[PDB]
RNA sequence: CAUAGUCAAAAGAAGAGUUUGAUUCUGGCUCAGAAGGAACGCUAGCUAUAUGCUUAACACAUGCAAGUCGAACGUUGUUCUAAAAAAAAAAAAAAUUUUUUUUUUUUUAAAAAAAAAAAAAAUUUUUUUUAAGAGUUGAGAACAAAGUGGCGAACGGGUGAGUAAGGCGUGGGAAUCUGCCGAACAGUUCGGGCUAAAUCCCGAAGAAAGCUAGAAAGCGCUGUUUGAUGAGCCUGCGUAGUAUUAGGUAGUUGGUUAGGUAAAGGCUGACCAAGCCGAUGAUGCUUAGCUGGUCUUUUCGGACGAUCAGCCACACCGGGACUGAGACACGGCCCGGACUCCCACGGGGGGCAGCAGUGGGGAAUCUUGGACAAUGGGCGCAAGCCUGAUCCAGCAAUAUUGCGUGAGUGAAGAAGGGCAAUUCCGCUCGUAAAGCUCUUUCGUCGAGUGCGCGAUCAUGACAUGACUCGAGGAAGAAGCCCCGGCUAACUCCGUGCCAGCAGCCGCGGUAAAACGGGGGGGGCAAGUGUUCUUCGGAAUGACUAGGCGUAAAGGGCACGUAGGCGGUUCAUCGGGUUGAAAGUGAA
């Protein structure tokens, strides 16, 4: 399996919204993210704002 | 602390040769030394690891405290500057105050006597 | 002695973990000096699992002598925090698998 | 550039019936709401997650819940066998033989290869017996069979009897200890004892302890510096009711000196002084584990402390200490008492408030299940072994904003039931049913793959599950309360202040919308009503937010202690106040 490994904490701060990710396949290497990776961290951040509609 | 930094400054890693690299020994006796060999090398990483992070936690606390050493003296600096300004408004006030209560002081010996 | 493991959260049949830091004469789901991090043991929508770390933490047990249990080192060498574990230098257990295609939405085959 | 940037943290504020011939006010009683570790009535299809002796801290049958280590150490007590490495696939009943190279010893300086009995050959070979207290018998198997020893049984799990401050919440302090885990620096020398040995005990130097070329630079121990985690002690603040309990204390309050403790200290022996607590409630009595929090509520409060998590106390009832780094120790020891069971009658044994389970009490609360596969723990170098901790199944409408009990169509307005100046298919049950078309969620049945997944290097109890495919036929699945007003919903028959209903006002005395039945209707819905408990309504103890002339309520009037409250200016200071930063406010 490969895994989404999330720095966590005040110093592995991505931003105002969650911390920096990367991946660390199976095979002991590690990469940054994808395209669809990259859509799965936007769209589960927190959002700022009361829930309109 | 920002994305930059952390996308410049993680060690990326490549794909590991020790993953799968068991050979099938002849003798049951012999593989269970390399097995206690291999156990044998994972605590002196693990104790080389140990040492590599006191480092960096123990050059992060020292550059902590110069930080907070730089702070201190930047506000006695100023809080002496502060009081020195204030101690001399002061002063300028109390020199100030001593003309009215004199001329007040006069008057009240002056409508006590003519009570008197 | 001061150890990092894991905590069990969720429900019946739905498991999930907290990276915590405890004395070790402490229970399982009680008293701990920190929490480092979760884990989800279950696939998730994109193929793979999720996992979260405090690395400033975790750096300072380890370096103060914390000892991770079996599925920490794991973990922890998967974040790259510790060399790997003797026992993943075996090579899996090979054999033919089921690779039939399943249309990811509807769970028949393709 | 971008895995940037967006500044969200609430919602929640209702009235009605009843004192009078009628009115306004004061003032209670009752109802509409939410909820529970609930009980009972009637009636019930499914899945999942939670919950389940609140009473007798009453007594317990049966089984399991703490073991592990031969890599610390001897003992005896079984078994079968008499140098190493490499090769053997073809011609004239077959497991072990044939060949080469190193290497150890014996025999006569090159070569060769224990005793007793019977047989043969020219010392050896075939068979047996005793071998191995024996001029070193060479290797392997389990020794569990009993022990010594080390570590762990101080963790995990249960209950809330006691405790009103020795506890708890929150913040601190100095006068201490700290096995296992991390990192330095140095050693691990020699005698004796336990039938036999030792990492068991005694001694000497300075403290000790050795194992392994099967684990030889790999484990372990000792001393000294330190990190980390726990523990002992002390303390500021906060934390029930009662004055129809006003005095309590005598090691009591302090001082000196000794002893003790790892550690401050009346902790206590002797001596000296008379202090200490109290109307800002000591002491006495009653009750109670405390907190994070749960239910309710336009913020406040009130009731609760059940599940889960932090601290404390307790282990049949009282009193002690040993071992140990850590206990005055739930399934360890000693002593006393009550109960209880065996006895061969001398005496021994026992503590389910651990998980199941049984009597008893009660309105009422569960299986004498499966597995260590995941997580956590103990022992072990590991391999692995234990774990009623846990994970997962069983029972119970006990709870939760879930799902289903079909979707269309149908007028012979069928039969039947009820009502009717007995009007309009006479009105209604009623498109309701029967019948016809469609689709099978939940459940039923039959099969198939399973590194789908919880788990990876491997390890799957759950799993007769889940997933996929197939068979089918609307087929298996709707009740509970109410219909005088409060309060949505009306008629017939029987009864006759009788039977009876009822939360409040009240109904029943021959045409009862209030009792009981037929029919019809309303509200909820796998539920729905009755009882108990909590909050709201209740501004009905009023801080938010009331009162005391005539309704409950100004002391008969003063003086004063504590307390509470209370003029002006100028200056100083920084305890309260206030702004920023850091630590903390567990989950
Ligand atoms: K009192
Ligand atoms: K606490
Ligand atoms: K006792
Ligand atoms: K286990
Ligand atoms: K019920
Ligand atoms: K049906
Ligand atoms: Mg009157
Ligand atoms: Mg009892
Ligand atoms: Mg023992
Ligand atoms: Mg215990
Ligand atoms: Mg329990
Ligand atoms: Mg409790
Ligand atoms: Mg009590
Ligand atoms: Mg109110
Ligand atoms: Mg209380
Ligand atoms: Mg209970
Ligand atoms: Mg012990
Ligand atoms: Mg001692
Ligand atoms: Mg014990
Ligand atoms: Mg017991
Ligand atoms: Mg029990
Ligand atoms: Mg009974
Ligand atoms: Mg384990
Ligand atoms: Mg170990
Ligand atoms: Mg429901
Ligand atoms: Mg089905
Ligand atoms: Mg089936
Ligand atoms: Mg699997
Ligand atoms: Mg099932
Ligand atoms: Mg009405
Ligand atoms: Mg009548
Ligand atoms: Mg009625
Ligand atoms: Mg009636
Ligand atoms: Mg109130
Ligand atoms: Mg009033
Ligand atoms: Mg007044
Ligand atoms: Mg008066
Ligand atoms: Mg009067
Ligand atoms: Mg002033
Ligand atoms: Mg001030
Ligand atoms: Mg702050
Ligand atoms: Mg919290």
């Amino acid at each position: 399996w490969k895994i989404t490994v999330e720095k966590l904490g005040p110093q592995g701060k991505r931003g105002n919204g969650g911390g920096w990710k990367f991946v660390s396949l199976p095979d002991g290497s590690s990469r940054p993210l994808n395209e669809v990776e990259k859509m799965y961290v936007k769209r589960e951040a927190p959002r700022r704002r009361r829930k309109i509609l | 602390t920002h994305h930059r930094h952390h996308q410049e400054t993680h060690s990326f890693l490549e794909p590991e040769s020790y993953i799968g690299s068991w050979e099938a020994p002849k003798d049951p006796k012999d593989a269970e030394r390399m097995l206690a060999q291999l156990r044998r090398d994972y605590a002196k990483k693990v104790s080389l690891y140990r040492k590599d992070y006191v480092h960096e936690i123990e050059m992060l606390r020292v550059e902590k405290q110069r930080k907070d050493e730089a702070r201190l003296v930047a506000e006695r600096a100023a809080n002496e500057e502060r009081r020195r300004l204030k101690a001399e408004a002061a002063k300028v006030r109390a020199e100030e105050r001593k003309i009215f209560q004199d001329e007040f002081r006069k008057t009240l010996m002056k409508e006590r006597a003519e009570k008197l | 002695v001061v150890r990092l493991r894991l905590s069990r959260l969720g429900c019946k049949n739905r498991p999930f973990f907290r990276v915590m830091a405890t004395d070790s004469r402490s229970p399982r789901d009680g008293k701990h000096i920190e929490v480092l991090g979760y884990f989800n043991p279950l696939p998730g929508q994109d193929g793979g699992k999720r996992m979260g770390l405090k690395f400033d933490r975790i750096k300072y047990w380890l370096s103060v002598g914390a000892q991770a249990s079996d599925p920490v080192q794991r973990l922890l060498f998967r974040s790259g925090l510790l060399p790997p574990p003797p026992m993943v230098a075996m090579g899996r257990k090979g054999g033919e698998r089921d690779t039939r295609p399943v249309d990811p939405m509807t769970g028949r085959f393709v």
